[PDB]
């Protein structure tokens, strides 16, 4: 009764449903992802691009071109280097 | 949150302005018109006149109002 | 052989050579629908034609479910017209064919397992995943979907000739390992 | 090749607060690495199944093509390796299903069966076409029927096979029909959801294949067949 | 289970389930306990530096009763190259318990022993 | 069953119990895939390893933090393979009478007692040491001491291996 | 701020005539009255939700869809809601929907 | 090590890079060192 | 039974603004004026740039436009089409045919195109 023939796993079919019904992230206006960039920055000082992107829901590459443009990497020895939400 | 994005809105929006050719300067309530930000708070507005404006390296403090920097910009 | 298969899709892609404005379109548009979560393209469909057509912010257009050249190509126009008409620069540029889809039965079963022995160097057939044999021609570049009920489905035609051309040389073919 | 060193002994092995000064590097090759796991994954999943480790061999041979030719360089290496132990399985004429595979990969069916169809066209090489009789010793045994049921089996799907009862029909479920046409007939019988769990089969696939072969019963089983049902009394479903 | 953890780990940090039949790898244990017996160097084979040896030998069917002496062998922990009298004396309390006859002779007189008959 | 139950969280928290084990009849797979019982004579002739199955029950709960907790038991899960000592409990050999080990091709007069690993006939010698939770005191001549007390403490059903102090 | 559906109906167009008589005589700022419908689009929302346990059926003929996002706008024509209790026979209907 | 001092990483990467030097040529002549890890053949057995 | 409905959602609309009206120093007065008018109110071209050489290829646009017509405006849960008809999972909505105002939960349309 083990390893029992199946065309695909459960947590399989689950997972790709899940990702199906999300759907994949569309890529908003620059305007109205700016506002809601820098509201982020608001509760906390530095972000990672990680974890920005989920606040965003952005693709990475749409964000990380519009925050190349006013947001800037800052290097940090003790971790990595990270973005810079503040533009100067 | 609060207190440390209004700024980069106005900065943005400065910097959009200057690329249309508008040197003018432009008061800080002024901006903030233009940038859907006339509900911002009393000690973000102080805090942008004494210490955003004047240690930015692109905010030039002229007449009073403040302006671009395309002096320091290579042009 | 008596039997000339029947065109059932053809691919059409044409360049309006201008940008547009996907969400513009659909708001305007009739029979638009855009969702950028799911594709990137706008899907609009005409039933007189009976044709689905995908428009990418790209200026360029895909047309599917034309049963003709003739259609493919006329309903691609009326596509164009229909974004013509909502303001934005829309013509009609290297208008081509992409893919003909043609289908047709030879009136009698196939021994498939025959056939893959015979012809292993172009046939696959594998029943668990598709219960047809798929036979790639190579002198025209076609794919064809062989089954045991005698249909046969011709795909990936850039021009109705090889549609006719391939089924002349398949069908001999099938007519050895008739059932 | 190259050598590890070993753990320190004495105190001049250890830094200035405990850890080791000399520590393993990773040297490793990108390409050997990857091909090094896909390795240890296609002995995971054969032990899964109890391949033979000729078969595994055989699988990682495959694999090494296919991972130098690099045709199939988009495609996951466990999918690759899933459909190389597919391949194996069929080049050393003890097929395994789709689903069986998938059973023992974390890599579904349908991404097995494409990368199955890559790995031929770019090996520029065939699998031999599968056969009802290619499964019934392993499915038979699984079932626990006796070797009289499994021959009996063995003969109806082969026969109904040439009798062309199941036109278009997936070997697979020939060949569950006929292991429960053969069940049913003798005195180990098993139900549809039983053949189908080892087969791999839903139990309407069976249903359907078994309707197909039921009306020529009589002919597709052996003359010297000891019914402990008579084969009129057989299941008519 | 170490392999369970760091398999289930991985799917449960990219939120989807995990299977549990292919979070086992079954060669641990097979292959483990295989080639302990099979080549005798007892632990694990990466570790074989410390591993103690001889445990495992291949049974000596010249003789039967050479196969029921090796099936009632005793191994004195201290190792066969190291020399000292003590461990190879036949010590008073081995009465009843180890044959008092039955040792090898050479480097081995008095470590390797044979049980006494009951 | 000593083993701790594996908790996963990375939210839905998983938790893995093994419950029982079972063992099979030392099994042997054909190339295709049939298994079938492993007389320990073709497992000499074919260097064959003479091994039964070993499987586990395991449970596995899921806590969602929707208050909702799911359980599924994955009764016998193939865990791996153990040696089998011939003519041991669960030795096929076991319980036969010696008529019957005749016709396995089996010596009736062989004791058993030793396992066949690739058709190797394999005897573990027992390894003599010194007891273990017992204090031993004994006396170093040229050691710093006069008299060293040692006890060799392990943990009940030899866990964790001995701590010496 | 809301999702804003129920304000293009019978219901969304009568509040929405009444704020602006008030506004006409000064009585209410133009403020409060965005706020009044803000809050309206969520108690009718959660009303419609939880209060509402009845099924309906309808069938008919589509003759133009649209969508953007996530907003629907079929138009159906020759529709026929047909419900356990009664049944009710439309020449044209336009089906909005959103989520 | 050679494409360390080229690429002019840093100087601990390349003291690290030398201890290990040391390490292989000291164990090529005498992998009996005292106090010191032996060098293994990748399976246990120390090289000779 | 919809007018009872519609009373419920009007407590819950006045109750759910009296803190609204609280937070911006507004008079409770106005709440009871605007429920009184509310309740009133209700009750061979090888050259092929050109593409003038098609027209009427369209429909009337005022179809939108007017939106006189019966309205349905709710939710969608699933909605799919084979081909040929549009089906559609339309959960709890609201619906203005023939100015009678209809309420429902689960919905099942199927449609032809």
């Amino acid at each position: 009764t083990n390893y029992k023939p199946v065309a695909n796993h459960q947590y399989n079919i689950e997972y790709e449903r899940k990702k199906k019904e999300d759907g994949k992230r569309a890529r908003a206006d620059k305007q109205h992802v700016l506002d809601m960039l820098f509201s982020a920055f608001e509760k906390h000082q530095y972000y990672n691009l990680k974890d920005l992107v989920d606040i965003t829901k952005q693709p990475v590459v749409y964000l990380k071109e519009i925050l190349k443009e006013i947001g800037v990497q800052n290097v940090k020895g003790i971790h990595k280097n990270t973005w810079e939400l503040k533009p100067e | 949150g609060y207190k440390f994005g209004v700024l980069a809105k106005i900065v943005n929006y400065m910097k959009t302005r200057h690329q249309r050719g508008d040197t003018h300067p432009l008061t800080l309530d002024e901006i903030l018109d233009e940038t859907q930000h006339l509900d911002i708070g009393l000690k973000q507005k102080q805090w942008l006149m004494t210490e955003a404006l004047v240690n930015n390296p692109k905010i030039e403090v002229i007449d009073g109002k403040y302006a671009f920097k395309p002096k320091y910009n290579v042009r | 052989s008596g039997i000339v298969p029947q065109l059932q899709n053809i691919v059409s892609t044409v360049n309006l050579g201008c940008k547009l404005d996907l969400k513009t379109i659909a708001l305007r548009a009739r029979n638009a629908e855009y969702n950028p979560k799911r594709f990137a393209a706008v899907i609009m469909r005409i039933r007189e034609p009976r044709t689905t057509a995908l428009i990418f912010s790209s200026g360029k257009m895909v047309c599917t479910g034309a049963k003709s050249e003739e259609q493919s190509r006329l309903a691609a126009r009326k596509y164009a017209r229909v974004v013509q008409k909502l303001g934005f620069p829309a013509k009609f540029l290297d208008f081509k064919i992409q893919n003909m889809v043609g289908s047709c039965d030879v009136k009698f079963p196939i021994r498939l397992e025959g056939l893959v022995l015979t012809h292993q160097q172009f046939s696959s057939y594998e029943p668990e995943l598709f219960p047809g044999l798929i036979y790639r021609m190579i002198k025209p570049r076609i794919v064809l979907l062989i089954f045991v009920s005698g249909k046969v489905v011709l795909t990936g035609a850039k021009v109705r000739a090889e549609i006719y051309e391939a089924f002349e040389n398949i069908y001999p073919i099938l007519k050895g390992f008739r059932k | 090749l190259s050598t590890m060193i070993g753990k320190g002994t004495g105190a001049a092995s250890f830094d200035e607060f405990g850890n080791s000064k000399y520590q393993n590097r990773r040297t490793m090759s990108s390409s050997d690495r990857a091909m090094m796991n896909a390795f240890k994954e296609i002995t995971t999943m054969a032990d899964r199944i109890n391949l033979p480790r000729n078969i595994v061999d055989r699988t990682n041979n495959l694999f090494k093509q296919v991972y130098e030719q690099k045709s199939l360089k988009g495609r996951a290496n466990d999918a690759i390796a899933s459909a190389c132990l597919y391949i194996a399985c069929r080049q050393e004429g003890v097929p395994r299903t789709f689903k069986e595979i998938c059973a023992v990969s974390r890599i579904s069916k349908k991404e097995i069966g494409r990368c199955f169809k890559l790995i031929l066209k770019a090996l520029e090489t065939s699998v031999d076409l599968i056969t009802t009789g290619d499964f019934m010793s392993r499915f038979c045994s699984n079932l626990c029927l006796p070797k009289q049921v499994q021959m009996a089996a063995t003969h109806i799907a082969r026969k109904a096979v040439e009798l062309d009862l199941v036109p278009g029909r997936s070997p697979i479920s020939v060949a569950a029909a006929a292991i429960y046409m053969a069940s049913q007939a003798s005195a180990e019988k098993r139900t549809q959801k039983e053949i189908g769990d080892i087969a791999g089969v839903a139990d309407v696939t069976i249903r359907q294949s078994y309707r197909l072969i039921y009306p020529r019963a009589p002919d597709l089983f052996p003359t010297d067949f000891k019914f402990d049902t008579p084969v009129d009394k057989l299941p008519q479903l | 289970l170490k392999e369970v953890r760091i398999y289930a780990q991985k799917f449960i940090d990219r939120g989807k389930d995990f299977n549990l039949e292919l979070a086992i790898k079954t060669r641990i244990i097979s292959d483990g306990l295989k080639y302990s017996l099979a080549t005798g160097n007892w632990g694990d084979q990466k570790k074989a530096h410390q591993a103690r040896a001889g445990v495992s030998q291949v049974l000596n069917r010249l003789t039967f009763a050479s196969t029921l002496s090796h099936l009632r062998r005793l191994n004195s922990p201290i190792g066969r190259d190291g020399k000292l009298a003590k461990p190879r004396q036949l010590h008073n309390t081995l009465w009843g318990m180890v044959c008092p006859a039955e040792t090898p002779e050479g480097h081995a007189v008095g470590l390797v022993k044979n049980l006494a008959l009951m | 069953e000593d083993a701790p139950p594996i908790d996963l969280q990375a939210p839905p928290r998983y938790l893995l119990k093994f419950e029982q084990i079972y063992l099979s009849k030392p099994t042997h797979w054909e190339r295709d895939g049939a298994p079938s019982p492993m007389m320990p004579n073709e497992a000499r002739l074919r260097n064959l390893t003479y091994s039964a199955p070993l499987y586990v029950d395991i449970t596995k709960t899921v806590i969602k933090e929707g208050e909702e907790q799911l359980q599924t038991q994955h009764q016998k899960t193939f865990i791996g393979k153990i040696p089998i000592m011939l003519r041991s409990t669960y030795c096929l050999l076991n319980g036969l009478t010696d008529r019957d080990l005749c016709e396995l091709n089996e010596c009736p007069l062989d004791p058993g007692g030793y396992f066949i690993i690739n058709g190797s006939e394999k005897v573990l010698i027992a390894q003599e040491k010194m007891a273990t939770n017992t204090v031993y005191v004994f006396a170093k001549k040229d050691s710093k001491y006069a008299y060293t007390g040692e006890c060799r403490s392990c943990l009940e059903n030899s866990s964790r291996p001995t701590s010496t102090i | 701020m809301a999702y804003q559906l129920y304000r293009n109906t019978t219901l969304g167009n009568s509040l929405q005539e009444s704020l602006d008589e008030l506004i006409q005589s000064q009585q209410i700022t133009p403020q409060l009255a965005l706020q009044v419908l803000l809050q309206f689009d969520k108690a009718i929302n959660a009303a419609l939700a939880q209060r509402v346990r009845n099924r309906v059926n309808f069938r008919g003929s589509l003759n133009t869809y649209r969508f953007c996002d996530n907003v629907w706008t079929f138009v159906l024509n020759d529709v026929e809601f047909r419900e356990v209790t009664e049944l009710i026979k439309v020449d044209k209907v336009k089906i909005v929907a959103c989520d | 090590l050679r494409r360390n001092e080229q690429n002019g990483a840093a100087a601990h990467v390349i003291a690290e890079d030398v201890k290990l030097l040391q390490f292989h040529v000291a164990t090529m002549v005498d992998n009996e060192l005292p106090g010191l890890p032996r060098a293994m053949q990748k399976s246990g057995r120390p090289l000779k | 039974t919809v007018p009872k409905l519609y009373r419920s959602v009007i407590e819950d609309v006045i109750n759910d603004v009296r803190d609204i009206f609280l937070d911006d120093g507004v008079d409770e007065q106005v709440l009871m004026e605007l429920k009184t008018l509310w309740e009133n109110k209700l009750m061979g071209q090888v050259e092929e740039e050109p593409l003038n050489s098609e027209d009427d290829v369209s429909d009337e646009e005022g179809q939108e436009l007017f939106d006189t017509e019966n309205v349905v405006v709710c939710q969608y849960d699933k909605i799919h089409r084979s081909k040929n008809k549009w089906k559609f999972h339309l959960k709890d909505g609201i619906m203005n045919l023939n100015g009678r105002d209809y309420i429902f939960s689960k919905a099942i349309g199927d449609a032809e195109w």
